[PDB]
C-alpha cells in the first residue's frame, strides 16, 4: 500500500509532493537490507523478495530521475547513503548514473567539452531553469566510486565499467585542463535569459571543476603531473570565480 | 436492476446488481469492469458513506440508482 | 517464429487459451536477460526489426491479443504483471510497441460497440500507464491527439482521464495548450479537461487564459459538474489573486438556484473538495475569512465558515471573534 501511494504520488504536479515521494523512496530502499553480501551495518528471511523489491524500486527511480532539478538534487544527495547502507544496489546505481553520464559525456577524447549546455539546462518558453546538475552527478559518482574502491574491492565479468568510469573522469580531467572560456561562451545576469543560462553554466563548470579537483587529489597519490593538473584546474576555477565576481 | 456509477469528471458506468447483493460484490464487480482495486475506492449515496460489509437492501437503492464513486488516490 | 523463439528463450512461457502466460523467472530477470540477449545478438537493427515484425505477426489473432494484454501468472514452487508491460519496460522496444498498440486500436473501435467480455481500449490504456520513460514526447502527443480526434466520446474521455499517468514530465506545456485548443473547439469533454488541468503541472500564466474563459461559465453549469471545477479554481490560483477569485466565486454560486439523492451526494462532494483545499492552502483559507469580512449572509458561506472553524485549529480564536 505504501509503495502504491508513492508511485501514485510520483506524477502529482506539486513540487513538495514529488520531493516527499522521492525521499520516501530513497529512505525505504535504504532501510530494506539485501541479505546477499551487504556490507555490515552503519534483514527479512525472504532475501530474493528483498532483492527483486529493491530492483523494481530502482526501476521506479529510473522513472524518477527525468524530472525537475530539485528531485534530481535530492536523488544524488541520497544515493551515497543508499550505497553506504546497501551495497548490492550500487551495481545498478552507478550504471544508472553512468547512463546519465552517457547522456552528457561525449565519447571522443578529441572533443573539447564534457558538458553540453543545451541538454544540461531546461530550455523552455519565456524562462530558463536547471534540469540536471552535472556537478552533482560527478559529485555522487566520485563519492560512490571512492566508497567502492575503498571498501568492496579490498573486501573481495562486470568490473570493467569501474575503470571505464575512472577513464571517463580522466578524460573529463584532461579535456577540462585543455579547455577555455571560448567553448562555454563566457566573458551575464538576470536581465536576459542568455545571461541567466550563462550564469547557470558558470555555476555548473565551477562545481564540476572542484569535483574534478576532488577526484584528481583522490587518485593521484601525490604525483607531480597529477598535482600540476590540479593546479591548472584550480586556476581555471579561480578565474571563473573572479569573472563571476 | 441496473445502477449508474458516476465517477469524478462526469463519467457514467452502467452495471447490473441484484437487490440481494452486497457492497462487497459491488466493489468486486467494479474491479472486474474498471480495474480499480476494491479497497482503494469508495462509494457514496444520498451523501451518506456506504458502510462496508452491509447489504445494499438496507440502503434505499432502487432502479436506476445513482452511486457516486470517489478514489482516495488520484488515477486509481 | 524468431519473435516466438526469442520470447521462449527469454524464459516467459507463452500460454494460449484460458491459461495465462507463466513466468519462469522474475520480471526484472526477464527484462535483463532479454535486453542482454538482444544487445549481444548479431545484427542489432535487423534482429530488432524482425522481432517487431514477428510480434505484430503473432498479435494478429484476437485470442492472442486478448491473452497477451492481460496480466501474466507467476510460476514458482511477488505479483505478476502483463508481458506487454514487461516489453514496455525495455526502453529500446518502446516506440515499436506503442506504434503497434496505436495502429491496433482503430481495429477495436468497432469491437468497443459489441465487446461485452472486456473493454479493449480501457485495458490498453491500463497497461500503458505507469511507464518508465517517454522515448518520444512528440510521438505520444500525436498519437493521443489522433485518438482524441477519431475515437468516440467514451474512449476520448477515458484517455483524457488517464492522461496524467501516460504523459511524462516533458509534454506538459504543449499538451496543455492543445487541450485548451480543444476546449475552445468543443464543450462536451470540457470537465475532464478541467480535471487534468487541475492535476497536471502548468504555469500560472497559461492557467490565466483558461481561468478567464471558465469563470464566465461558472454561473451556468449544473450541480453535477461543479466540484471538479472549483477543485481546479482553488488549486490553480496565485498568492495575490486569492481575494478576487474568492469573492467572484462566492458571488457566482449556483447552489442558490440549484438547491434527488444525487444532488445531496454532489453537495457533500463539493464540501469534501473544499475541505481538501482549505486544509493546506493557507493563503486561500485566510483569504476566505478576509473576503467575507470585507463582504460583511449566504448559507453556503456560513457552512464553509463552520467547517473552517472545525478544521483549522489556528483560526479557532480568530474565527470565534469574527463570528
Amino acid at each position: 500500500c505504501l509503495i502504491l501511494v508513492l508511485r501514485k504520488a510520483m506524477f502529482a504536479n506539486q513540487l513538495d509532493a514529488r520531493k516527499s515521494a522521492v525521499a520516501g523512496f530513497l529512505l525505504l530502499l535504504k532501510n530494506f537490507k539485501v541479505l546477499g553480501s551487504l556490507s555490515s551495518s552503519q534483514s527479512h528471511y525472504n532475501s530474493v523478495a528483498n532483492e527483486t523489491f529493491c530492483l523494481e524500486i530502482m526501476d521506479s527511480l529510473r522513472r524518477c530521475l527525468s524530472q525537475q532539478a530539485d528531485v534530481r538534487l535530492m536523488l544524488y544527495e541520497g544515493f551515497y547513503d543508499v550505497l553506504r547502507r546497501n551495497s548490492q544496489l550500487a551495481n545498478s546505481v552507478m550504471q544508472t548514473l553512468l547512463s546519465q553520464l552517457k547522456q552528457f559525456y561525449e565519447p571522443k577524447p578529441d572533443l573539447l567539452p564534457p558538458l553540453k549546455l543545451e541538454a544540461c539546462i531546461l530550455t523552455q518558453g519565456d524562462k530558463i531553469s536547471l534540469q540536471e546538475p552535472l556537478d552533482y552527478l560527478l559529485c555522487c559518482i566520485q563519492h560512490c566510486l571512492a566508497w567502492y574502491k575503498n571498501t568492496v574491492i579490498p573486501l573481495q565479468e562486470e568490473e570493467a565499467f569501474y575503470e571505464d568510469l575512472d577513464d571517463i573522469l580522466e578524460s573529463i580531467t584532461n579535456r577540462m585542463i585543455k579547455s577555455e572560456l571560448e567553448d562555454f561562451e563566457l566573458d551575464f545576469s538576470q536581465s536576459t535569459s542568455i545571461g541567466i543560462k550563462n550564469n547557470i553554466c558558470a555555476f555548473l563548470v565551477m562545481g564540476v571543476c572542484e569535483v574534478l579537483i576532488e577526484y584528481n587529489f583522490s587518485i593521484s597519490s601525490f604525483s607531480k603531473n597529477r598535482f600540476e593538473d590540479i593546479l591548472s584546474l584550480f586556476m581555471c576555477y579561480k578565474k571563473l570565480s573572479d569573472i563571476l565576481n | 436492476m441496473q445502477i449508474f456509477v458516476k465517477t469524478l469528471t462526469g463519467k457514467t458506468i452502467t452495471l447490473e446488481v441484484e437487490p440481494s447483493d452486497t457492497i462487497e460484490n459491488v466493489k468486486a464487480k467494479i474491479q472486474d469492469k474498471e480495474g480499480i482495486p476494491p479497497d482503494q475506492q469508495r462509494l457514496i449515496f444520498a451523501g451518506k458513506q456506504l458502510e462496508d460489509g452491509r447489504t445494499l437492501s438496507d440502503y434505499n437503492i432502487q432502479k436506476e440508482s445513482t452511486l457516486h464513486l470517489v478514489l482516495r488516490l488520484r488515477g486509481g | 517464429s524468431i519473435f516466438v523463439k526469442l520470447l521462449k528463450i527469454s524464459g516467459i512461457i507463452l500460454k494460449t487459451g484460458e491459461s495465462q502466460n507463466q513466468l519462469a523467472v522474475d520480471q526484472i530477470a526477464f527484462q535483463k536477460k532479454l535486453f542482454q540477449t538482444l544487445r549481444r545478438h548479431p545484427s542489432y537493427p535487423k534482429i530488432i526489426e524482425e522481432f517487431v515484425s514477428g510480434l505484430e505477426s503473432y498479435i494478429e489473432d484476437e485470442d492472442s491479443f486478448r491473452n497477451c494484454l492481460l496480466s501474466c501468472e507467476r510460476l514458482q514452487d511477488s505479483y505478476s504483471k502483463s508481458l506487454i508491460k514487461l516489453l514496455l519496460g525495455i526502453d529500446i522496444l518502446q516506440p515499436a510497441i506503442i506504434k503497434t498498440l496505436f495502429e491496433k486500436l482503430p481495429e477495436y473501435f468497432f469491437e468497443n460497440k459489441n465487446s461485452d467480455e472486456i473493454n479493449i481500449p480501457r485495458l490498453i490504456v491500463s497497461q500503458l500507464k505507469w511507464l518508465d520513460r517517454v522515448v518520444d514526447g512528440k510521438d505520444l502527443t500525436t498519437k493521443i491527439m489522433q485518438l482524441i480526434s477519431i475515437a468516440p466520446e467514451n474512449l476520448q474521455h477515458d484517455i483524457i482521464t488517464s492522461l496524467p499517468e501516460i504523459l511524462g514530465d516533458s509534454q506538459h506545456a504543449d499538451v496543455g495548450k492543445e487541450l485548451s485548443d480543444l476546449l475552445i473547439e468543443n464543450t462536451s469533454l470540457t470537465v475532464p479537461i478541467l480535471d487534468v488541468l487541475s492535476s497536471l503541472r502548468l504555469d500560472p500564466n497559461f492557467l490565466l487564459k483558461v481561468r478567464q474563459l471558465v469563470m464566465d461559465k461558472l454561473s451556468s453549469i449544473r450541480l453535477e459538474d461543479l466540484p471538479v471545477i472549483i477543485k481546479f479554481i482553488l488549486h490553480s490560483v496565485t498568492a495575490m489573486d486569492t481575494l478576487e477569485v474568492i469573492s467572484e466565486l462566492r458571488e457566482k454560486l449556483d447552489l442558490q438556484h440549484c438547491v434527488e439523492s444525487s444532488g445531496q451526494s454532489c453537495i457533500i462532494l463539493l464540501f469534501d473538495v473544499i475541505k481538501s483545499a482549505i486544509r493546506y492552502e493557507k493563503t486561500i483559507s485566510e483569504a476566505w475569512i478576509k473576503a467575507i469580512e470585507n463582504t460583511a449572509h449566504k448559507v453556503f458561506d456560513l457552512v464553509m465558515l463552520f467547517i473552517i472553524y472545525s478544521t483549522n485549529t489556528q483560526t479557532k480564536k480568530y474565527i470565534d471573534r469574527v463570528l
